[PDB]
RNA sequence: GGAGGUCAACAUCAAGAACUGUGGGCCUUUGCCUAUAGAACUUAUAACGAACAUGGUUCUUGCCUUUUACCAGAAC
C-alpha cells in the first residue's frame, strides 16, 4: 500500500503542500473525531521537510516498465517475421561407369 | 411521399406502455458469462494488383468464362 | 461427358420452376423432349 | 537414366573397397533430410570405417550426405571423402 | 510497390493461416485434466489409506530376503486383473473409485485397468502392478 | 458406423458427419505397383478395428 | 458492393442450391451488364 | 484579453517524434470501416468491413488470421472487451452481436434498436454494453440477459460515436445536431451539455489517463475535460474537414484523420500541430477514395492502425532518429482566433 | 416415542477421478507442505432417467416460386 493509499489521496509538493496536504486529511478523518494515521505522520514526518519529501518520492513508474517489457516484446516479434545439382548430377556419372563398366579414374 | 428525410426517434417508443409479449429469442441462452484472467521448323511462327472491381484480373476471368 | 448431365438437370429443374401452373400436359412433353434429346444423342452412352 | 541397371548405392561400395572402409547399415536410427524442395526427407544412415573412425553416411537420390560439426547432413562430393 | 517503395512492406493477404477452429484467445485450464488419456489420482490427499500402514511395509524393503515379485499371467479373461483387484480392495480401506454399484459389484472393479483405452476396449493392455505387504 | 459413414448388414442408414471424401492426394504411397492385393478389406472389418 | 454480390449468387446458382425464381432472373441482368462493360472497355483500350 | 495572448507565449509546448509509414496490408474487399485491437497482448487487430466480414490480422507481421462472417451489411463498428474474452461487433443491419472468441461463433444477439446501430463501447468494470445509432438514443444493455436494461433519451438526431468511463458520467455520446452530451445513467438523464461544436461531432476519443475527452468537428477538434465538464483546450485546425476519427496515444499524442486524407497529429496538452501528412491513395484508386475511415493504437502506443476507403489497412510508426536535429514541426505560432 | 404420507420448505447432485472439517510448519488471509477425523446420493461399454421429447442461433444439405410448416447431419 502506496502512502497515497493510504491516505486515499492522489499522487513535487512543497514542503508547504505537505502540511496543507495533512491539514486536510485531519479535518477528514480526525481520530479524535472518527491506524490509518500513523502512515499518515510518518509520511507527513518526512513531507514536512521538503528535502525528506522530495528523497522519499525519488526512492507507476513500474508500469511504465511493463511498458517497456511490451516494448521488447514487439521489437522482437516484428523484426524476426520480416551444388546439390552439380553433385547428385556427378554420381549419376559415376554410377554410369560402373554399368558401362568403363574404368573409373581416380575419382 | 417518398423518401426518409428523418428517421423516427427511439425516445417515443420509450414512453409506451410495455405489451410483454414473450418471443422466441429472449428465452435463456448462454446464461452464464466468462472471465478471462525438323518438323518443328517448317512451322510459320515460334522459333500486378490494380484497385477496382471491373478493371481486376479475377473478373475478367470470371466474366470470360460464365458467358461462354 | 459431366457438363450435358448439368445441362439435363438443368433443364429439368427449367420446367419446374417455370410450370408453376402451365398444368400436367404441357409439362410432360417437356420432359420427354429433354428425355429423348439426350438419350438419341447419346443412347448408347448412358447407361454407364 | 531408368534404363541403367546399376543402382548407386553399388557406386559408393566399390568406392569403399578402393579405400579399404567397412559400410554398415546401422538399424535404428535415421536422420531427416533436406533437398531442394521446403521438406526433409527421412532416410536409414550407414557408419563407415577405416580402422576404428565411425562416421555416417545417407543416400537419398544419388548423393552422398555427411553431418555437418554442429549437426545436419551436408551433401558432398563422391571422391572428397576421406574420412 | 513503388508508391512506397522503400521502407513499406505492401503485403496482399487473401485465404487464411490458423486454420478458423482455432480458439484465437486460448481458454485458461488452471487445472491438468488426465482424464482424457488416463483415470489416475493426482494429489497426496486422495491416495487411499493402506490399513497396513505404508511406513511400516518401506521398513521391509531394507531386508532382501523379506521381499518378492509375484507377476501374474494367463489367458484372455482368465481373471487375473479381477484377482488383483480382491488383493488390493482387501488391503486398502476406502477407496474413492468404488462406485456403490461395483462395492456390493455386480461389476467388477477394475483397479489396475488404468487407461482409458484399457477401460473401453474392455481388456488389459500395458501391464500394471502394485506393492503392498501381506499378511501370510 | 454413422462416423465413418458405412453400415451394418441390418444396421441404420445415416447421413456422412463428413461430406467431403472428394479431396485425394497422389502420392507414391498408396500406388498399386507397391501393393499386394490379397483379402478384399470387405466393409465389417473397418468397424470392427 | 453490386458486383460482389453478382459473382456471390451466380457461383451459389452453379452449384444449383436453393435459388429462388426471381433471383436467377436479377442476376442474369447484372451479368449481362456486367458482360457488356467488359466489352466497351475492350473496345476503348483497344483505340487508345 | 491580450493577457491570454502573452500567456500563450511563454509555454513552447511538448516535442514529439513524427509519424512514417511501417506497413501496407490489402485484403478487404470493400472499404476498412471500425478497427479494435487485442487490449491485452496486442497480438491482433479486428477490423470491421464494407464487406459485412471481420478479418482478424496479426499484429506483428501483417498477416491474415482469421475471417469472422455473420453480419448482412455492413460493420460499423468493432469493440473487444478487456475482463471477457468477448467480442462485440455491430453493424447497419440493426443489430448487436457477442463473439465468444474461444470458440468463434456468435453467443447472442441484442434486439431493439429502430434502425443501424453505429458504436459500441464496452463499459469497463459493469459487464455492460453500450450501444447506439441512428434511433437517437443510446441503449446501455446488459450483457448477460440481454436485456437493454436503461434507454438514454436525449440527442435531436443520430448518435456517432459513444464511451464508457468507470466513475461519472458514464457514457459520453456525440450527435449529429452538434452535441456532446455527459450522461448519469442511474438517474438516466443528461449530466452536462457541451454545445460548443459547430456541427456534427463525428469523432470522440478518450485520454487513456488525463480522464478528459477529445472531440471533433469538421474544422474544430476540442478536448473536454470530464467531470465539471470544462472545455480544457482547443487544438489549432485550419480547414482539415472532415475529421472521420481520433486517437490518443499514451504519450498524449492525439491524432486526427482526415477525409481529405490528411493525418494531422497533434500534441494533446497543447493544441499544437506538429505534423501533417498525406497518404497515397493507391495503385488504381480514385483521388476521391483517399481518407481514412478509423484509426486506433496498440496498447503500447508506438503503433498507428489506420483503416482507409482504399481498401487497406496501413501501420504507422514513430521515427526513431528525430529528437531536435530535425523534427521540428510547425513550431508553435498561436494566430488570432 | 415407533410406523408411515402420490405432504411441504430449504440444502445438494458432472468434477485435478474430482468432498469436507480439524491439528501443526513456511510465506504473508490467500497459498504450499505435513498430521488427523468423517465421507449420504450419482458415475467406467461412464451417470441423476436401465427412459427420451421440443425449441433457439450458426453452419452444411434436401424439398424447390416466396414465408410459416419442413428434409437430415454437425457445433454451441
Ligand atoms: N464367472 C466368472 N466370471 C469372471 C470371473 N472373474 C472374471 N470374470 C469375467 O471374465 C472377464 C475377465 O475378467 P478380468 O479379470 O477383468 O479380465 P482379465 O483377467 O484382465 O483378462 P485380461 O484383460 O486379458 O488380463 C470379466 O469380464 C469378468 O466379468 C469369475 O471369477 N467368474
Ligand atoms: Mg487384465
Ligand atoms: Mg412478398
Amino acid at each position: 500500500l502506496n502512502l497515497y493509499d493510504v491516505l486515499e489521496l492522489p499522487t513535487y509538493d512543497d514542503l508547504p503542500q505537505i502540511k496543507r496536504k495533512y491539514r486536510t486529511l485531519a479535518l477528514k478523518y480526525h481520530p479524535d473525531k472518527h491506524h490509518k494515521f500513523h502512515l499518515l505522520s510518518t509520511a507527513t514526518n518526512i513531507l514536512t521537510n521538503a528535502d525528506v519529501r522530495p528523497h522519499y518520492d525519488r526512492w507507476r513508474k513500474t508500469n511504465d516498465i511493463e511498458r517497456n517489457k511490451l516494448i521488447q516484446k514487439l521489437e522482437e516479434s516484428e523484426s524476426s517475421t520480416i551444388d546439390l545439382l552439380q553433385i547428385q548430377r556427378h554420381g549419376e556419372l559415376l554410377r554410369k561407369l560402373k554399368h558401362f563398366n568403363l574404368p573409373y579414374g581416380d575419382w | 411521399h417518398r423518401p426518409q428525410l428523418e428517421a423516427r426517434s427511439g425516445a417515443k417508443a420509450a414512453a409506451y406502455t410495455p405489451t410483454g409479449i414473450e418471443h422466441a429469442r429472449l428465452l435463456p441462452g448462454h446464461t452464464t458469462l466468462k472471465y478471462r484472467k525438323s518438323w518443328r521448323k517448317g512451322t510459320a511462327f515460334g522459333r500486378g494488383y490494380i484497385n477496382d472491381m471491373t478493371k481486376s484480373e479475377y473478373h475478367q476471368e470470371f466474366l470470360h468464362k460464365h458467358v461462354r | 461427358s459431366e457438363e450435358e448431365i448439368k445441362k439435363f438437370d438443368s433443364r429439368i429443374r427449367g420446367i419446374l420452376m417455370a410450370s408453376g401452373s402451365t398444368t400436367f400436359t404441357k409439362v410432360a412433353a417437356k420432359w420427354n423432349t429433354s428425355l429423348i434429346s439426350l438419350f438419341t444423342y447419346f443412347r448408347e452412352a448412358i447407361v454407364a | 537414366l531408368g534404363k541403367v541397371s546399376s543402382s548407386f548405392k553399388d557406386v559408393v561400395e566399390d568406392y569403399c573397397l578402393e579405400k579399404g572402409y567397412l559400410i554398415s547399415k546401422i538399424p535404428n536410427r535415421y536422420t531427416q533430410l533436406p533437398y531442394g524442395r521446403d521438406q526433409d526427407c527421412i532416410v536409414p544412415l550407414f557408419e563407415i570405417r577405416n580402422g576404428k573412425k565411425k562416421m555416417e553416411v545417407a543416400l537419398k537420390h544419388d548423393i552422398l550426405w555427411v553431418e555437418d560439426s554442429s549437426g545436419t547432413f551436408k551433401p558432398i562430393y563422391l571422391w572428397a571423402l576421406d574420412l | 510497390e513503388h508508391p512506397y517503395g522503400k521502407e513499406v512492406e505492401v503485403l496482399m493477404e487473401t485465404k487464411n493461416t490458423q486454420s478458423p477452429q482455432t480458439p484465437l484467445v486460448e481458454p485458461v485450464t488452471e487445472r491438468t485434466k488426465l482424464q482424457e488419456h488416463t483415470i489416475f489420482t493426482q494429489l497426496k490427499k486422495n491416495i487411499p489409506k493402506t490399513r497396513y500402514n505404508r511406513d511400516y511395509m518401506l521398513s521391509m524393503a531394507n531386508i532382501p530376503e523379506r521381499i518378492i515379485n509375484v507377476g501374474v499371467i494367463g489367458p484372455l479373461h482368465s481373471g487375473k486383473t479381477s484377482l488383483m483387484d480382491l488383493l488390493v480392495i482387501d488391503s486398502h480401506k476406502r477407496i474413492p473409485d468404488m462406485s456403490k454399484n461395483v462395492e456390493l459389484g455386480w461389476k467388477p472393479l477394475r483397479y489396475l485397468d488404468n487407461l482409458k483405452q484399457e477401460i473401453d476396449r474392455g481388456l488389459s493392455i500395458k501391464l500394471n502392478g502394485s506393492t503392498l505387504l501381506c499378511t501370510d | 458406423g454413422k462416423a465413418l459413414n458405412n453400415a451394418i448388414p441390418g444396421g441404420p442408414k445415416f447421413e456422412p458427419l463428413y461430406p467431403r471424401e472428394e479431396e485425394e492426394d497422389y502420392n507414391e504411397f498408396n500406388s498399386i505397383d507397391r501393393v499386394i492385393f490379397r483379402v478384399p478389406i470387405r466393409s465389417e472389418y473397418k468397424v470392427a478395428f | 458492393a453490386w458486383v460482389s454480390a453478382a459473382h456471390y449468387n451466380r457461383e451459389r446458382i452453379k452449384r444449383g442450391a436453393h435459388v429462388e425464381k426471381t433471383m436467377v432472373k436479377k442476376n442474369l441482368g447484372r451479368l449481362t451488364r456486367l458482360w457488356i462493360k467488359n466489352e466497351q472497355e475492350r473496345q476503348r483500350q483497344i483505340q487508345k | 484579453i491580450v493577457n491570454r495572448y502573452e500567456k500563450l507565449l511563454s509555454q513552447r509546448p511538448e516535442w514529439h517524434a513524427p509519424w512514417k509509414l511501417s506497413r501496407v496490408i490489402n485484403g478487404h474487399l470493400g472499404w476498412v470501416r471500425c478497427v479494435a485491437i487485442d487490449p491485452v497482448d496486442n497480438e491482433w487487430f479486428i477490423t470491421g468491413s464494407n464487406d459485412t466480414t471481420m478479418k482478424v490480422w496479426d499484429l506483428a507481421t501483417g498477416k491474415l488470421k482469421t475471417t469472422l462472417a455473420g453480419h448482412v451489411m455492413t460493420v460499423r463498428d468493432v469493440a473487444v472487451s478487456d475482463r471477457h474474452p468477448y467480442l462485440f461487433s455491430v453493424s447497419e443491419d440493426k443489430t448487436v452481436k457477442c463473439w465468444d472468441l474461444e470458440k468463434n461463433q456468435i453467443i447472442r444477439d441484442y434486439y431493439g434498436h429502430l434502425s443501424g446501430v453505429r458504436t459500441v463501447s464496452i463499459h469497463p468494470t459493469l459487464d455492460l454494453i453500450a450501444t447506439a445509432g441512428r434511433d437517437s438514443v443510446i441503449k446501455l444493455w446488459d450483457m448477460r440477459t440481454r436485456i437493454p436494461v436503461i434507454t438514454l433519451v436525449g440527442h435531436k438526431g443520430p448518435i456517432n460515436q459513444v464511451q464508457c468511463t468507470p466513475v461519472d458520467p458514464q457514457v459520453v455520446s456525440s450527435s449529429t445536431d452538434a452535441t456532446v452530451r455527459l450522461w448519469d445513467v442511474v438517474a438516466g438523464k443528461t449530466m452536462k451539455v457541451l454545445t460548443h461544436h459547430k456541427r456534427s461531432v463525428r469523432a470522440t476519443a478518450l485520454h487513456p489517463k488525463e480522464f478528459s475527452v477529445a472531440s471533433a468537428c469538421t474544422d474544430d477538434i476540442r478536448s473536454w475535460g470530464l467531470a465539471e465538464g470544462s472545455l480544457l483546450t482547443n487544438f489549432e485546425s485550419e480547414k482539415t474537414g472532415i475529421i472521420n476519427t481520433l486517437s490518443i496515444n499514451q504519450d498524449d499524442v492525439l491524432f486526427a484523420g482526415g477525409d481529405n486524407g490528411v493525418l494531422s497529429f497533434y500534441d494533446y496538452k497543447s493544441g499544437h500541430k506538429y505534423q501533417s501528412l498525406a497518404t497515397r491513395e493507391m495503385v488504381g484508386s480514385l483521388e476521391g477514395e483517399r481518407s481514412v475511415l478509423c484509426s486506433t493504437f496498440d496498447k503500447t502506443g508506438l503503433r498507428l492502425i489506420t483503416g482507409e476507403a482504399d481498401k487497406s489497412i496501413k501501420i504507422w510508426k514513430q521515427d526513431e532518429t528525430a529528437t531536435k536535429e530535425s523534427e521540428p514541426g510547425l513550431a508553435w505560432n498561436p494566430n488570432l482566433s
